[PDB]
């Protein structure tokens, strides 16, 4: 978004105005999304209360806010998925984001993010 | 500072625990006396069993002892409301979050340097009456408690000064 | 831990149960190679590598294998306990 | 917090005789005088 | 190196039931071989069983009596299925020297059946939708006819 | 948790905190708190549900939580409410994420 244009008034930070080098992202389908995480390595339903806890590698994966499984290497998740989105298999527009203080990480095809280009 | 400003049992001690003996289940604590001797305060085991009572607790009899050498106070257990074991579950919160010693209402004081003590708190004439403050100058800036605490008058001058610090 | 228990597996000879997550590949003797550095490659059909290393934790719970033979007409017999699990992927 | 070994349902302490008796199906483990332990050290800021 | 090869073993594994126990892990229990009773389903095993309880914890006495229903004393199992898909999982029996692939049917959990207290309620009486599907099972429940035996099978 | 389908309070903690130091302290809070009233059945502790919501709440505990998705095997719903509270436990409204 563009930090200086704004109204002001009753509107000083409440109307915004998009940038130039931006993107809304649309829908997609989920289907190629589960249909690679489950091969790279997630797993749920089956594994013991305990596992998903304090230990490091539990990394668990959501996709657009529902969990799909845990993977013990978040950055074997995080990279094969960057190689593959960058190679073209997976939408341009879906992101793998990591969060370490708690260990999720975020696969999100929401639709309606705010995108942007970087060599 | 210490005299006036709160301290939690908690703040003060040791590895506290439950125990379990034959026929029953003492809570126990520690009671870091080192800590009791730095920061300045004057608190003993007697002291905190007098305070472990009267504390809301329920542990309102000498139900409460003190055994060591006044570096650990033990309190059983209580009487009724699932007096076995749900209560003393109970008792292992409750018991480090009484106050030992201070005014309780006072968040905390800090020092400022001659030497005065700004404190975080609004029981003002419980600090006023401590032993060290000259409690005849002592100001607030709550216009309230100065006005429940110090008359009417007085109440006008804070509001007049604390208008004209603030502006 | 990842290729440790193959080491475990060498240093006691008794035979370990394990728990394989392969990848979901339809059928269109497999061989499994340990690169140097702990990197276990399972080599397999159609000759692709499939890296497989490493898996949630186990033993946390007892996990037991059993072989149903409908008893009304057979026996169900737990055959071993569990071990480490082992999740198979394909590599890029 | 000890659980059950057989249902899972958390520790009670009945203060008759020492055991550990659950609001299920009983499994007390009359404890002997093994002393139970739970210092569960606190915080103490000093200055 | 280890170049250890994959037999991909036809041994029948249509058998094969994983099961699960988010039960027991304080200290390596093991389910252990005397006990009888034995009672499990095809789909959604509910593994019913003699896990009957010790008597060197003491007696418990009064208040099993106070139980009603124990028939020593069922500790049963209901299995909590986890089969969506079922063959995403399929490793088995593995030397130093061999490994043997069996593909797996669908893993289940094994958490422990109360029914006490569900029936006690009950009894205090007496003082979902298409749950069973629509052929009831009539079958599927009723197939409990056990025996967990010890073998050396591959 | 009770009317999910995890009925026992080995499973609950085993969801919540396996790790003690803080997830201890869920303890004494609720499972307790459960506990201090005789009520460890599920079928019993939907009947709670079943008196405050203005056997009926198989069905109306679809409209809790919706999106993890359920066909009455409410595992994935268990571990998404887990995991709500693992937050609280180890505890941005303006941020464009
Ligand atoms: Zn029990």
């Amino acid at each position: 978004l563009c930090p200086s244009d704004t109204p002001e008034g009753e509107a000083c930070g409440l109307v915004k105005n998009l940038a130039l080098m931006t993107h809304i992202t649309t829908d997609m389908e989920d289907g190629p999304i589960v249909k690679l995480a489950s091969n790279l390595g997630v797993e749920d339903v089956n594994l013991l209360c305990g596992e998903e806890l304090s230990y490091p590698n539990v990394f668990l994966v959501f996709l657009n806010g529902n969990i799909l499984g845990v993977i013990r290497d978040h950055k074997k998740l995080v990279n094969t998925f960057r190689l593959m989105r960058r190679a073209g298999y997976i939408n341009e527009f879906v992101s793998i984001s990591t969060n370490l203080t708690d260990r999720c990480v975020y696969i999100s095809s929401d639709g309606g993010r705010l995108c942007r280009p970087y060599i | 500072k210490g005299r006036i400003e709160k301290t939690l049992l908690g703040e003060i001690s040791e590895y506290i625990e439950e125990v379990f003996l034959p026929d029953d289940c003492f809570i126990l604590v520690k009671l870091s006396l080192e800590r009791i001797r730095l920061l300045r305060l004057e608190v003993n085991a007697e002291t905190v069993r007098y305070s472990i009572c009267t504390s809301k607790l329920r542990v309102k009899p000498g139900d409460v002892a003190v055994h060591g050498e006044a570096v650990v106070c033990v309190t059983p257990r209580e009487n009724s409301k699932s007096s076995m074991y749900y209560v003393l579950q109970f008792l292992k919160e409750d018991l480090p979050k009484v106050v030992v010693q201070g005014i309780p209402e006072v968040s905390r004081a800090v020092i400022h340097i001659k030497y005065k003590l700004l404190v975080e708190g609004d029981n003002l004439r419980a600090v006023m009456a401590t032993h060290g403050v000259k409690g005849t100058r002592t100001t607030s800036n709550n216009t309230y408690e100065v006005e429940k605490t110090l008359g009417i008058e007085a109440a006008r001058t804070t509001i007049i000064n604390e208008i004209q610090y603030t502006m | 831990s990842v290729a440790e228990l193959l080491r475990e597996l060498s240093l006691t000879k008794e035979e370990e149960l394990l728990f394989l997550q392969l990848p979901d590949t339809l059928p269109g003797v497999g061989k499994l190679l340990i690169r140097k550095s702990g990197r276990v490659q399972l080599l397999l059909g159609k000759v692709t590598l499939d890296v497989t290393m490493g898996t949630a934790c186990s033993f946390l719970q007892e996990l037991v294998s059993v072989g149903l033979g409908d008893s009304r007409t057979g026996e169900m017999t737990v055959l071993g306990h569990v071990k480490h699990k082992l999740v198979c992927s394909p590599d890029f | 917090l000890l659980f059950c070994p057989g249902c899972g349902n958390g520790l009670i302490v009945e203060e008759g005789q020492r055991c550990h008796r659950f609001s299920c199906n009983t499994c007390p483990y009359v404890h002997n005088i093994t002393r139970k332990v739970t210092n569960r050290k606190y915080p103490k800021l000093k200055e | 190196v280890q170049e250890i090869d994959v037999y991909l073993a036809k041994s029948l594994a249509e058998k094969l039931y994983l099961f699960q126990y988010p039960v027991r892990p304080a200290s390596m229990t093991y389910d252990d071989i005397p006990h009888l009773s034995a009672k499990i389903k095809p789909k959604q095993q509910k593994v019913e069983l003699e896990m009957a309880i010790d008597t060197l914890n003491p007696n418990y006495c009064r208040s099993k009596g106070e139980q009603i229903a124990l028939n020593m004393d069922k500790q049963t199992f209901c299995s909590s299925q986890t089969t969506s898909n079922t063959s995403r999982y399929a490793a088995a029996l593995y030397r130093q020297g061999e490994l043997h692939l069996t593909p797996l049917h669908g893993i289940l959990q094994l958490r422990p059946s109360f029914s006490y207290l569900d029936k006690a309620d009950a009894k205090h009486r007496e003082r979902r939708r298409v749950q069973s599907y629509e052929f009831l099972q009539k079958k599927h429940a009723e197939e409990p006819w056990v025996h967990l035996h010890y073998y050396g099978l591959r | 948790f009770k009317a999910m389908g995890v009925e026992s309070d080995q499973e609950i903690v085993q969801m919540i905190g396996t790790e003690e130091h803080v997830m201890a302290a869920f303890g004494p809070s609720l499972e307790e708190c459960q506990k201090a009233q005789i009520f460890t059945q599920m079928q019993a502790l939907k009947y709670i549900g079943n008196k405050v919501r203005r056997a009926r709440e198989l069905l109306a505990s679809t409209i809790l939580t919706h999106v993890p998705v359920k066909e009455f095997n409410f595992r994935a719903k268990c571990i998404y409410t887990a995991v709500m509270v693992r937050r609280v436990i180890l505890a941005d409204r303006d941020y464009y994420g």
